[PDB]
RNA sequence: CAUGACUGGGGUGAAGUCG
RNA sequence: CGUCACACCAUGGGAGUG
RNA sequence: CCUAGUACGAGAGGACCGG
RNA sequence: GAACGUCGUGAGACAGUUC
RNA sequence: GACUGGGGCGGUC
RNA sequence: GUCGGGUAAGUUCCGAC
RNA sequence: CGGCCGUAACUAUAACGGUCCU
RNA sequence: GGAUGUUGGCUUAGAAGCAGCCAUCAUUUAAAGAAAGCGUAAUAGCUCAC
């Protein structure tokens, strides 16, 4: 009621942005602690590739390394972007394909923007 | 047999010369003219005999000019060809790599006769035998 | 048991603990900085195939860099064209009258992280050996009662077990310290 | 505000033991 | 569902240290 | 420190004797 | 002087520790 | 209780 | 005792286990 | 108001299993 | 004075009396080891046996 509202109105709701590498950024630089190959959840199978990252802001976190061809090292510098992954819990990030000291998918001719490819052998 | 003068000795193949490792640097250090000798040596060696390694004694002068005398092939080499083998015993007398008839020994003794001191043929043969014994080559008499 | 068997067993056990310690320590990250590695390579020197050792030397001043001095300059070239893609996959650099062939480095921070691990492995050996002395003393206590050994006998036996202990402690110290210097070099 | 032997709980994971 | 193994992630407590 | 960055050494390095 | 562990039926004791 | 390379422990009478 | 602290170096000391 | 033994992903530990006597 | 086959064979990048292994004969002789030590990258060269 108006009275009950004048006293204690309508409270908001602090939107919880699922992302440690916040700082309101499109991406963040890392260092890569190691390269894992953890298994997915119960519904899916096949081992995916991941890797712990030592973000520039200290905030460590494992990022996904999508693409049909990994090529990262235990010291290579990659760039985190975002977009979590279901099958892989705690892995709510992905390493930019074709940036920093990382590599990029090979022989890929579709969806070049994404992954590491820029105008094929023509 | 005469006054000793600076000079190098080496056994080079009959018709071939000038490679650095085999010759070149060997006498080249002396001040010898490799090119002249290679052509000069091969010149007479074709006539004397090709296919057989012949030792030659190069004598260089202060002019760094030089001369050389072509003698007969070593006893060891002639015995090797006579034996029909490529190399010596490795362990002479213990293991016989080949054999030579006494007749052949006489032949080799004949060939090297010019270089040999032997007063008689029998003598030169006996000297040849010495080499054969050292190379694991027996002689059938 | 008897005293003799107690000693024999104790000494065996401690030796075995020392062997677990030896194992934990004996690994090292050197294994490509070897100088003998490159002697098999046939080097083109004046169009001939002279073995690397007869034309050059390979020294290591540390197991981080490897320097290859080659008597002749032409030979040094043909040595370089073999260090890399062959089966080694190394990277020679032409730097001076010798090829500097870099082997993977290790930062000083990781060097700290390594020396502590050595001391942890060291401690696993020593603890095991002292626990065997302790256990040996316990076994000697039972043994003493069981065989009705006198106090003096038991003190003589304690001294014997202790003497065996100190040898394995000494051997442990030497192992750790040597491996530490290898890591730090 | 940074950091620390050790320590508490939380979260993921791959899913193991025990029910 | 909750221990208890592990492996990572962030975080409270802490002799104190900067 | 001078001898002497010399002898020695591929470099790296680095004396003797004497002061 | 007192106490712990150990030991001795006990007085006490220890090539143990502790104030 | 004694013997005891002091005595005691051990051992023996 | 072991780890941490103080010290150029600490069988004492302080904080832990 | 207990013991002895075997045991999981690098070891080490062993939640787990066994077994003897309460 | 100490020669010739001969730098003996093997080995070796080289090993020619003299790193090492095997052999250690024969010729010319007044004498001359397939060589005793030094030495050379190897030769050379020096000294020794006789």
């Amino acid at each position: 009621t108006v009275n009950q509202l004048v006293r204690k109105p309508r409270a908001r709701k602090v939107a919880k942005s699922n992302v440690p590498a916040l700082e309101a950024c499109p991406q963040k630089r890392g260092v890569c602690t190691r390269v894992y190959t953890t298994t997915p959840k119960k519904p899916n199978s096949a081992l995916r590739k991941v890797c712990r990252v030592r973000l520039t802001n200290g905030f460590e976190v494992t990022s996904y390394i999508g693409g049909e061809g990994h090529n990262l090292q235990e010291h290579s510098v990659i760039l985190i972007r975002g977009g979590r992954v279901k099958d892989l819990p705690g892995v709510r990030y992905h390493t930019v394909r074709g940036a920093l000291d990382c590599s990029g998918v090979k022989d890929r001719k579709q969806a070049r923007s994404k992954y590491g490819v820029k105008r094929p052998k023509a | 047999a005469k006054k000793v003068q600076a000079y190098v000795k080496l056994q080079v193949a009959a018709g071939m010369a000038n490679p650095s490792p085999p010759v070149g640097p060997a006498l080249g250090q002396q001040g010898v003219n490799i090119m002249e000798f290679c052509k000069a040596f091969n010149a007479k060696t074709d006539s004397i005999e090709k296919g057989l390694p012949i030792p030659v004694v190069i004598t260089v002068y202060a002019d760094r000019s030089f001369t050389f005398v072509t003698k007969t092939p070593p006893a060891a080499v002639l015995l090797k060809k006579a034996a029909g083998i490529k190399s010596g015993s490795g362990k002479p007398n213990k293991d016989k790599v080949g054999k030579i008839s006494r007749a052949q020994l006489q032949e080799i003794a004949q060939t090297k006769a010019a270089d040999m001191t032997g007063a008689d043929i029998e003598a030169m043969t006996r000297s040849i035998e010495g080499t054969a014994r050292s190379m694991g080559l027996v002689v059938e008499d | 048991m008897t005293l003799k068997e107690l000693y024999a067993e104790t000494r065996s056990h401690m030796q075995k603990s020392l062997e677990v310690l030896e194992h934990n320590l004996a690994g090292l990250r050197t294994g490509r900085a070897n100088p003998a590695l490159l002697l098999h390579l046939k080097v083109e020197y004046y169009g001939a195939h002279v073995p690397l050792n007869q034309i050059a030397t390979v020294t290591a001043p540390d197991p981080r860099t490897l320097v290859v001095q080659s008597w002749d300059q032409n030979a040094l070239k043909a040595i370089e064209k073999a260090i890399r893609d062959s089966d080694l996959g190394l990277n020679p650099s032409n730097k001076g009258d010798a090829l500097y062939i870099n082997i993977p480095p290790l930062t000083e921070e990781r060097r700290k992280d390594l020396v502590r691990a050595v001391r942890q492995y060291a401690e696993e050996g020593r603890v095991a050996i002292r626990n065997i002395r302790r256990e040996a003393l316990d076994k000697l206590k039972k043994l003493a009662k069981e065989l009705h050994l006198s106090e003096d006998e038991t003190k003589r036996a304690e001294a014997e077990i202790q003497k065996i202990t100190d040898e394995f402690i000494a051997k442990a110290d030497q192992l750790a310290e040597k491996k530490e210097q290898e890591i730090l070099g």
